[PDB]
RNA sequence: CCCGAGAAGGGAGGUGCAAAGUGCCUGAAACCUGAUAGUGAUGGAACGAUACGGCAUGAAAGGAUCUCUGGCAUGAAGGAAUCAUUCGCGAGGAUGUAGUACGAAUGUCACUGCCAGUGUCGUAUCUUACGUUUUGAAGAACGGGCCAGGGAGUGUAUCUU
RNA sequence: AGCUUGUAGUCCGUAAGGGAGACAACCCAGCCCGUGGUUAAGGUCCCCAAGUGUCGACUAAGUGUUAAUACUAAAGGGCGU
RNA sequence: UGGGGCCCCGAAAAUUGACGGGGCUCAAGUCGACCACCGAUACCACGGAGUACCGCAAGGUAAUCUCGUAGGAAGGCGUUGUGUUCGGGUCGAAGCAGGGCUGUGAAGUCCUGUGGACCGUUCACAAACGAAAAUCCUGGUAAUAGUAGCAGCAAAGCAGG
RNA sequence: CCCUAACUGGAGUCCGGUGAAGCUUACAUUCUAGUGCACAGUCUAGAGACCUCUAGGGGGAAGUGAAGACCCCGUGGAGC
């Protein structure tokens, strides 16, 4: 769950900000691959088979 | 030094503008009040009072009143006066009502193709008449 | 100093390439002069409405293979020699000085560069980057 | 050591291969301060491209039959001027001169010390940004103040080729 | 109706460059790069490269100086010419 | 009296404005014809690039090849690492600012300065591999701007030391 | 209100100190008409316009604030 153990949710429209999920008690964006500290989109998987 | 007496306004303007754009001379035009505008007097006066009273004359077009300045404006309309070339051309042109004292006795020229006796009718007025009916003192 | 081996056909193509490359445009990315965030390198225009993609002549030339230099003199140094990048002393033996000039690698130290210069000057090989 | 109210700070002077001078390795851009080059208080705007000029620079990495300026030879397409004759109401046409002189360029010989490039400004022509939604975008349609960094077709299983 | 819905061709969409003041689709033209020449459309009084071009007439109204286009006013009348 | 050309009346709109503008009257308008010229990247000529097909190769052919959105196909550039070949670096690696050259280009290389210890290269193989956009995210920082505010509270301080 | 005038204190105005924020792709001294997705400072043709600064009310920038709460659509929801 790297970059994903947050409960961040979007603010929605009507605030002048992107619709990305934010921390419940701050404006810092979370959990999305283009957010700082967010998860890697399409990372290497330990379950991948390279044999 | 071109004598504008009995000359078509637009044709004299075209000749002088093309000479100025050929750009080796200073042109002086005298007796600008004596230039001719073909067409009926009523129509010419109507169009010229329309142009004089047209614009947003507080902050719009400013059509001149003197006949020499009107002729200068007419030549200006046939020049790239917003360009450096047209600015030099208009700077090298001087127009006079009658003959200025310094040019008095100087040798003048006339454009044969601008002569008013090539007109086919008598439907014409003079630029001086137009100016004085628009209210210019000269 | 040994004269270039450039036959008259190669001389004519070299001068043709000189003239044509004097006219080739710089091929900067479109609108690179308007934003400092953009580099000068070339990117193919992509937008449907882009004037440079539509090839408006006023917007500057697009990158096309028609601008390629003549194939006989392609890659030659403007002096007429063939540029050969020498990364060590052992590469000087594979170069013949008749039409080839060596460019010593920029990171070569002074101690080895002096030896490389001595070997090149004994072999007669022209050098593009020496200390003069 | 000097200045400074100073246990601030600055100057001078040292240490160290190098100030690297304590949130101190390297030290970009945005932004801000100053200097230098160009321009500039009569001037018109997608901030540029192309050609030609003024000014500055042009040490290295670019050129030395290279740059400049001419001569000579050959020269594709094209191709005069002038004059003679003739036709046409006329503007002009036809024939000859003449496929001649010239002509992209290709060679060659002299002459020259600059040229390429770079910055800015000027003259000429062109161009109403970019991405997107759109039949239609310069739009008074949506997005970005700016800059740096991050930011999007990946793995397992299975089928097909 | 610059409306809506068909059909044939061609275009824009995805089409440069040249010309129409500008013009998605109107005219020439489909366009690798450089140089020279001659043309197309259109233009030749100036702005603007080239005609103040020739011949024969008309128009006196600044009418007009507007290929196509939805960007150009009708019926009727005139012993105007 | 009939049939025709051009013009006139019919003909009134809102900011000052539209033959593109100036202007133009045996025209610079209209009609019927004509002459010369200007004017594209069209066409011709030369040179060059790429492409298609053919050819063992050398090379040959292209008037019948060269615009392009969605989209398909081919070949390349770059980042980081692995195996492997061959190297560079304190006589100054990477990075950074600016510049020269090459290449259609992705980019590569070199020069000057700065920097102080690491960096490339052959043939292959991989990917957490390329950003200008997402009212994108994080950080830094402008214009706004020395501007608004520092005014109802509530008579708010003055003299001398 | 006809129909406004004078005056009082606080702001404002000018000076010292302190010191933010919000609109912003760029450029930008504009005005008229046309054109253009038929509501242009930037296109086209004209007309104007020497630059800088201060004060002032808000014509315009279809000004800013905000993924229209009206209408429709979505085999999207919620309650009743």
């Amino acid at each position: 769950y790297s970059g994903m153990e947050t409960s961040a949710r979007g603010w929605g429209s009507g605030r002048g900000v992107s619709h990305v999920p934010r921390l419940v008690n701050s404006s810092r964006a979370a959990r999305v691959p283009h957010a700082k500290g967010g998860r890697r989109a399409h990372p290497p998987k330990p379950e991948a088979d390279r044999s | 030094v071109i004598d504008a007496k009995g000359l078509i306004l637009g044709r004299l303007a075209s000749s002088v503008a093309k000479q100025l754009l050929s750009g080796d001379e200073k042109v002086y035009i005298i007796n600008a009040e004596q230039a001719i505008i073909s067409g009926s007097r009523a129509a010419t006066l109507r169009e010229y009072r329309e142009t004089r009273e047209r614009g947003a004359t507080e902050f719009g077009p400013y059509f001149p009143k003197r006949p020499d300045r009107i002729l200068k404006r007419t030549i200006r309309g046939m020049l790239p006066y917003k360009r450096a070339r047209g600015r030099d051309a208009m700077s090298r042109l001087k127009v006079y009502v009658g003959v200025p004292y310094e040019l008095k006795g100087a040798e003048t020229v006339t454009i044969p193709d601008a002569d008013m006796r090539l007109l086919s009718s008598s439907r014409y007025v003079e630029l001086g008449e137009v100016s004085q009916k628009m209210g210019s003192k000269f | 100093v040994s004269t270039l081996d450039m036959d008259p056909e190669s001389r004519r193509l070299f001068n043709v390439r000189k003239v044509q490359k004097g006219k080739k445009p710089q091929f900067k990315r479109t609108c690179s002069h308007k934003f400092k965030r953009l580099d000068d390198n070339w990117r193919r225009p992509r937008g449907s409405q882009g004037k440079q993609r539509r090839k408006y002549v006023s917007k500057g030339a697009l990158v096309q293979v028609g601008y390629g230099s003549p194939a006989a003199v392609k890659g030659l140094h403007p002096s007429g020699y063939s540029d050969v990048l020498i990364s060590s002393i052992a590469e000087l033996e594979l170069v013949d000085p008749s039409y080839e000039a060596i460019r010593i690698a920029g990171t070569i130290g002074a101690q080895k560069k002096a030896l490389i210069l001595a070997k090149a000057e004994e072999a007669g090989i022209k050098v593009l980057n020496s200390g003069r």
